[PDB]
């Protein structure tokens, strides 16, 4: 594989997935083990704790990128507030592409779960969102979506051109153009059989964003109705 | 947004 130098630098920012998976699994096990039989976290409550912990990993990933670090905290907050849910969904989708089997759901804790089991515990909204995500998983697997392209899409999601009120919007513009050019060069060069792959990759970002917008609004209102157990970071991202 | 600000400063 011929990898643009920029993409190699982007990959250095990826967390140690095996270690992240273990740490979140121990946290969720200590959570259930620290309460009795009557107050055990519901499946929904566990997913909230899971997403909450994933958000910590996302924040630490962003702050590990040099480009992100050149921005002041106000700018960093504005970028992360605009895309945290999209990053969560994109991460979940990629996880199904890699460690995924059709009919199953692979979680950030490394647990493999049957799709129909989880789906039957969700309402109409999350069922529709989960099913739409699975359709994206299938489309991306057929395109041979790989880790190099994944990291590129993550940076394109983080450094969005639609975030307003930034001090250093120029840095955000420059990152978007650089990653776009690197991703195009990488995809066209490593997947010549899948022509228009690059265009099909970018066409999926608006779908992933739409899914994550609905998911965020659902959680926000579930929290207002008191259905969301306390998850500091997740709650705080919603209450903004 | 206090906790996110702390995470990015820590
Ligand atoms: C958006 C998240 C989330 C966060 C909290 C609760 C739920 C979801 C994620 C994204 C990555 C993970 O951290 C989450 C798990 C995953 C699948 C959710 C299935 C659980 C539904 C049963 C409880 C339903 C009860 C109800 O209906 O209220 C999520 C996901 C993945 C793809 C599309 C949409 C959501």
């Amino acid at each position: 594989a011929s990898i643009p130098h920029l993409i190699l630098e982007l990959l250095k920012c990826e967390p140690d997935e095996p270690q992240v998976q273990a740490k979140i699994m121990a946290y969720l096990q200590q959570e259930q083990a620290n309460r009795s039989k009557h107050e055990k976290l519901s499946t929904f409550g566990l997913m909230c704790k899971m997403a909450d912990q994933t958000l910590f990993s996302i924040v630490e990933w962003a702050r590990s990128s040099i480009f992100f670090r050149e921005l002041k905290v106000d700018d960093q907050m504005k970028l992360l507030q605009n895309c945290w849910s999209e990053l969560l969904i994109l991460d979940h989708i990629y996880r199904q592409v890699v460690h995924g089997k059709e009919g199953s759901i692979f979680l950030v804790t490394g647990q493999q779960v049957d799709y129909s089991i989880i789906a039957s515990q969700a309402g109409a909204t999350l069922n529709n969102l989960m099913s739409h995500a699975q359709e994206l998983v299938a489309k991306l697997r057929s395109l041979q979506f790989d880790q190099r392209e994944f990291v590129c899409l993550k940076f394109l999601v983080l450094f969005s051109l639609d975030v307003k009120n930034l001090e250093n919007f120029q840095l955000v513009e420059g990152v978007q153009e650089q990653v776009n050019a690197a991703l195009l060069d990488y995809t066209m060069c490593n997947y010549p059989q899948q022509t228009e792959k690059f265009g099909q990759l970018l066409l999926r970002l608006p779908e992933i964003r739409a899914i994550s917008m609905q998911a965020e609004e659902y959680l926000y209102y579930k929290h207002l109705n008191g259905d969301v157990p306390y998850n500091n970071l997740l709650i705080e991202m919603l209450h903004a | 947004n206090a906790l996110l600000r702390y995470l990015l400063d820590k």
